RNA sequence: CCUAAGGUAGCGAAAUUCCUUGUCGGGUAAGUUCCGACCUGCACGAAAAGCGUAACGACCGGAGCGCUGUCUCGGCGAGGG
RNA sequence: CGAUGUCGGCUCGUCGCAUCCUGGGGCUGAAGAAGGUCCCAAGGGUUGGGCUGUUCGCCCAUUAAAGCGGCACGCGAGCUG
RNA sequence: GCUAGUUGGUGGGGUAAUGGCCCACCAAGGCGACGACGGGUAGCCGGUCUGAGAGGAUGGCCGGCCACAGGGGCACUGAGACACGGGCCCCACUCCUACGGGAGGCAGCAGUUAGGAAUCUUCCGCAAUGGGCGCAAGCCUGACGGAGCGACGCCGCUUG
RNA sequence: AGCGCCGGCCAACUCCGUGCCAGCAGCCGCGGUAAUACGGAGGGCGCGAGCGUUACCCGGAUUCACUGGGCGUAAAGGGC
RNA sequence: CCGAGGGUAGGGCCCGUGACUGGGGCGGUCGUAACAAGGUAGCUGUACCGGAAGGUGCGGCUGGA
RNA sequence: GCCCGGAUAGCUCAGUCGGUAGAGCAGGGGAUUGAAAAUCCCCGUGUCCUUGGUUCGAUUCCGAGUCCGGGCACCA
RNA sequence: AAAAUUC
């Protein structure tokens, strides 16, 4: 359940550590973003020389949270934190190896190209 | 003195020394058919040109040409979207053939708040350019953000003006706490206000970030 | 060809390079303007057009009367003029075949002087640049010079293909009447026309045909980044 | 021209700055506040002291971490009414 | 004037239409898609955050949209100060 | 100015073997302007260039020693390695994958690419010399013998 | 058969072009209408499958002086 | 136990950069301090003062009669 | 807005108490100087802010305006 | 024992 002000953690080597969500993409007030919605988020920590830069304003798709998520046969995956993999308007990762797993529910949501490029798609 | 450059308008030697010009008018061959000449040529006529001839091509009848010799800056923006819309489509143009102008330049100036802008400087027909001249600062109204004064904006060519923008700024608060209703209390508040809205003209040095692609580009 | 006008960088320049190009229509949108003014263009050169109906698969589709409408407005010979559908295996079946025909294939001695005019580039090569054209008359190949038209600058050869449709392949030389491509060490491409290519250095042929060339300023004035 | 003589050092949009959210810089995704600068000081300035100053302060600003029912946005439960 | 408690906030609204959106229209210098302008229309909806006591405004990120007025510039025997 | 395994002792551990090499106790020692400690740079010699000489400068080819084998760590086998073309693990990167998992290591000879002002043939042969295994026959040997390209250096010859 | 040079250092000189322009340059310095110094030509010197340039080392540099220097006034005696 | 390494925190040195701000070197305004007793002999350590060179005090030197 | 004061030579300023107006610096002609200053000699020059009124007559006195300068614009 | 600046 990420809102604006939730740091989450980001997860792949774009070059961003940290970022804080300032927006949850979805109409004209959604409350919460979660497992496949889409954020635009500032950037809070960046690894010298990446290619996002410290207070940069990203869009970033969610593909972990630390609240669980429910599945239409009543079962259920929390991770123990709250990532996010950063894109680019056309929705794609500007990443190139994402790190640690991400949720199956991205996959019907499209972002098919991080769905490969994961270790484990649980 | 004669002189070659520069590709960038703006720049070139001041009207005070001045009398020779060159706008590369090419002439170009259009086929057309039937008629859409006569709406073409008006055409070519405020992008002004010279015709020479050129020859009807047998039929289809609609076969038919047009030589003309155009400048370059009104051959270009006058033709495309506008060439076949104004044809419905058809026709076409090709302008290899770059001739000379001995003709007019004229370049107009565009000045925010007096403070004249080099990127904005634009370069046209007299006629033209004196036509362009009020889209100019009319659409920089929408661009500049403001700043504590009444904010020039005109667009003018060595010493004269084509144009006129004024931007509002106005940099109000003052009698907002005023309420019994002296009419000579609400007037010393203003007092200081004519001479803040003075002061900080004669040391006012004015700036607009990007957004360019809307003021001048058209 | 460049899809779209081009404005005309990649319809004629390229449109030399051709032997026979295959008009093809749609037998439910009709005939286009585009489709037109395309056609005086190749039908400008002086080239064996060999015309198409096409679609004929949609089933609303119009299809004889396209041939019709080309027929008198196009001017090409009713009959002569074939019959496919691209969707469907279609009257694809001969194109190939009455393509060849239709088109009489190259010529020029490929030996002789060096004289090759390339249609068209690679783009890119932030590494090396590559080109195409056709060395209608010559050959070039490795341990080569070249050297292109109208001031120079001399640039000898890396290799040439050639590319088979998989991709760019190989050679020992490219030679006359065949078209490949050539290398190497270009890089500016503000000289080049198609046109234009030399040449090994040694010899030079004396004119370019050509298919000439750039222009001068400046359009443009600053592409100006923001931020 | 004038005065008894015309504000020096240092400081300066300041617990003084009116015009005012002055301007530039810093921080923030965004900063009328904060911090650094500039000096057009409406109307600082040298024991009604001036410019600094380690330590101190239930003083008064600005920022960040940690943590939180302050808040999204509320819910349940205990006792006294 | 032997007393009718102030700006702003919060909470709770309700109403006008000179409609911000959504619905139906005419004209267009309406090809289409997008606009513009006037007409009908008040059923519902009209976001979060930075600065400032602010109302206002500027600014960020979005939005179908981020309407404007009235109700003692609504509302302190409802709170805040 | 530096030092707590730090400097010496004892008794163990370990190795082919001496030693704080490592561990426990014991003592308060050890080093430094004759430059410790930190920082910068560098593989070292035989040699090589210059110079009257002293000196200066340099370490390419070759020969000797050292060190490294994508960045790190670890040991196993063994006379010998903590092993470039053996093994294990982590990290980067490349590839395969049925997504569960896997394979990789040219600073060997050719060669590709990048970087650069710039730098060679995916040649030929085991005929020699040398190496390994084998009673031998032989087999392996990109060491090596040669060829190729480049005026890159030296030397020799031509264009009368 | 080519390449470097032809004011001085440094071996090799005349005409024409240019007029502080164009250009040359290691250093002196050349060029502002008779330029052996710029550009060309004739002529000449050098070296020759080469000849020049850049970079770097030693040399000249007894200019870190051991061989082999200095400090009254040139840089240099510490205020005692 | 140790352990590659990853993570947390606090320091140290270096490089790049920054609104602004010193001075420094190379290509009109104000004066005229030095070079002749340079028109007040100069220099000098120091202090204070002044648009600017500089002036003045205290003491020193001759590299001044 | 109200209150006082101002406006005169190119710049900066005196001044009448109603008749023809001054200074200082700039500017100019001369001199001195090899020359440029400094110095010396000689020289101007004004619609005394605009409008109206008083007056034989107005820079001067009277009324309004414009502009400039100083003060006030408070209790909410 | 020199009032007087500059090219
Ligand atoms: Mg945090
Ligand atoms: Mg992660
Ligand atoms: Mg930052
Ligand atoms: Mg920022
Ligand atoms: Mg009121
Ligand atoms: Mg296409
Ligand atoms: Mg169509
Ligand atoms: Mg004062
Ligand atoms: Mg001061
Ligand atoms: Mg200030
Ligand atoms: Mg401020
Ligand atoms: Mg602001
Ligand atoms: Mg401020
Ligand atoms: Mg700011
Ligand atoms: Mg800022
Ligand atoms: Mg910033
Ligand atoms: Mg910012
Ligand atoms: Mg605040
Ligand atoms: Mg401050
Ligand atoms: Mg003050
Ligand atoms: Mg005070
Ligand atoms: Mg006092
Ligand atoms: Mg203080
Ligand atoms: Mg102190
Ligand atoms: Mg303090
Ligand atoms: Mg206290
Ligand atoms: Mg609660
Ligand atoms: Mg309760
Ligand atoms: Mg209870
Ligand atoms: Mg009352
Ligand atoms: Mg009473
Ligand atoms: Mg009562
Ligand atoms: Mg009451
Ligand atoms: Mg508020
Ligand atoms: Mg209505
Ligand atoms: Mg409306
Ligand atoms: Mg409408
Ligand atoms: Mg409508
Ligand atoms: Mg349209
Ligand atoms: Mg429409
Ligand atoms: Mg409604
Ligand atoms: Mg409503
Ligand atoms: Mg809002
Ligand atoms: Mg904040
Ligand atoms: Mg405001
Ligand atoms: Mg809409
Ligand atoms: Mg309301
Ligand atoms: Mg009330
Ligand atoms: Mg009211
Ligand atoms: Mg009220
Ligand atoms: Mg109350
Ligand atoms: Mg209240
Ligand atoms: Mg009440
Ligand atoms: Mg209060
Ligand atoms: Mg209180
Ligand atoms: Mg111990
Ligand atoms: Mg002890
Ligand atoms: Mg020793
Ligand atoms: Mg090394
Ligand atoms: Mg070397
Ligand atoms: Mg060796
Ligand atoms: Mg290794
Ligand atoms: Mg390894
Ligand atoms: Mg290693
Ligand atoms: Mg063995
Ligand atoms: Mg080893
Ligand atoms: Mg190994
Ligand atoms: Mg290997
Ligand atoms: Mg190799
Ligand atoms: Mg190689
Ligand atoms: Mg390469
Ligand atoms: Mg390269
Ligand atoms: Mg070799
Ligand atoms: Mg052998
Ligand atoms: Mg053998
Ligand atoms: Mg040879
Ligand atoms: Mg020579
Ligand atoms: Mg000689
Ligand atoms: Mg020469
Ligand atoms: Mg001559
Ligand atoms: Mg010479
Ligand atoms: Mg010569
Ligand atoms: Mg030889
Ligand atoms: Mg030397
Ligand atoms: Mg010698
Ligand atoms: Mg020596
Ligand atoms: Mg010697
Ligand atoms: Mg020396
Ligand atoms: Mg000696
Ligand atoms: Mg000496
Ligand atoms: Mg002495
Ligand atoms: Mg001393
Ligand atoms: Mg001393
Ligand atoms: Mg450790
Ligand atoms: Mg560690
Ligand atoms: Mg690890
Ligand atoms: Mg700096
Ligand atoms: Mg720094
Ligand atoms: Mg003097
Ligand atoms: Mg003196
Ligand atoms: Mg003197
Ligand atoms: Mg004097
Ligand atoms: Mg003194
Ligand atoms: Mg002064
Ligand atoms: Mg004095
Ligand atoms: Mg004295
Ligand atoms: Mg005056
Ligand atoms: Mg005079
Ligand atoms: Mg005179
Ligand atoms: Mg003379
Ligand atoms: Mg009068
Ligand atoms: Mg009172
Ligand atoms: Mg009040
Ligand atoms: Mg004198
Ligand atoms: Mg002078
Ligand atoms: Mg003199």
């Amino acid at each position: 359940m990420i809102q604006p002000q939730t740091y989450l953690e980001v997860a792949d080597n774009t070059g961003a550590r940290k970022i804080m969500c300032i927006r949850v993409l979805k109409g004209s007030n959604a409350k919460y973003a979660t497992v496949g919605d889409v954020i635009v988020a500032s950037v809070k920590e960046a690894i010298p020389r990446g290619a996002v830069k410290e207070g940069d304003v990203v869009k970033a798709v969610v593909v972990r949270t630390k609240k669980e998520i429910k599945r239409p046969d009543g079962s259920a995956i929390r991770f123990d934190d709250n990532a996010a993999v950063i894109i680019n308007n056309q929705l794609e990762p500007r990443g190139t190896r994402v790190f640690g797993p991400v949720a199956r529910e991205l996959r019907e949501k499209g972002f098919m190209k991080i769905v490969s490029l994961a270790p484990e798609v649980l | 003195g004669e002189e070659v450059e520069v590709h960038n308008p703006a720049d070139l030697p001041d009207p005070t020394r001045i009398e020779e010009i060159l706008e590369p008018y090419v002439k170009l061959t259009i086929f057309t058919p039937e008629e859409y000449v006569g709406s073409l040529m008006q055409l070519l006529q405020e992008k002004r040109g010279r015709l020479v001839n050129m020859n009807y091509l047998p039929g289809a009848q609609k076969r038919v040409e047009l030589v003309y010799e155009a400048p370059f800056a009104e051959i270009l923006y006058d033709f495309h979207d506008r060439l076949k819309s104004v044809s419905r489509g058809y026709a076409s143009m090709d302008y290899e053939q770059a001739g000379y102008r001995p003709g007019d330049l004229v370049k107009v100036n565009v000045l925010v708040h007096g403070e004249v802008v080099d990127a904005l400087t634009f370069i046209a027909h007299r006629e033209k350019a004196y036509t362009m001249a009020r889209a100019i600062v009319d659409k920089l109204a929408e661009v500049i953000p403001r700043q504590l004064f009444e904010v020039p904006i005109q667009a003018a060519i060595g010493g004269k003006i084509i144009a006129r923008a004024t931007v509002k700024a106005l940099r109000k608060d003052v009698l907002a706490k005023c309420y019994g209703g002296d009419v000579t209390r609400k007037k010393k508040l203003l007092e200081k206000q004519k001479e803040g809205k003075k002061r900080l003209k004669a040391i006012g040095k004015v700036e607009v970030p990007q957004e360019a692609f809307l003021a001048v580009l058209s | 060809t460049p899809g779209h006008v081009d404005f005309t960088y990649e319809v004629s320049r390229a449109l030399a390079a051709v032997e026979g190009v295959l008009l093809v229509v749609d037998a439910s949108q009709g005939v286009e303007a585009e489709t037109l003014a395309k056609f005086y263009m190749a039908l400008e050169h002086g080239h064996v057009i060999i015309p198409v109906i096409n679609k004929i698969d949609l089933p609303n589709a119009r299809p004889l009367e396209v041939a019709l409408e080309v027929e008198e407005v196009l001017g090409l010979p009713a009959d002569e003029a074939i019959f496919a559908s691209g969707k469907t295996g279609e009257g694809v079946e001969e194109i190939l075949e009455a393509i060849v025909q239709r088109i009489p294939p190259p010529k020029g001695d490929p030996e002789a002087p060096l004289k090759a005019l390339i249609f068209d580039s690679v783009y890119d090569a932030y590494q090396g640049v590559i080109p195409y054209l056709r060395l209608f008359e010559g050959r070039v190949r490795p341990g080569d010079r070249i050297r292109i038209y109208s001031t120079g600058k001399e640039f000898t050869v890396d290799k040439v293909g050639v590319f088979t449709p998989q991709g760019l392949v190989a050679t020992e030389a490219l030679e006359a009447g065949e078209v490949g491509w050539l290398v190497a060490a270009i890089r500016d491409i503000h000289d080049v026309q198609v046109g234009d290519t030399i040449t090994l250095a040694d010899r030079p042929t004396p004119s370019p045909y050509p298919g000439f060339r750039p222009a001068k300023p400046v359009v443009f004035a600053g592409l100006y980044p923001v931020d």
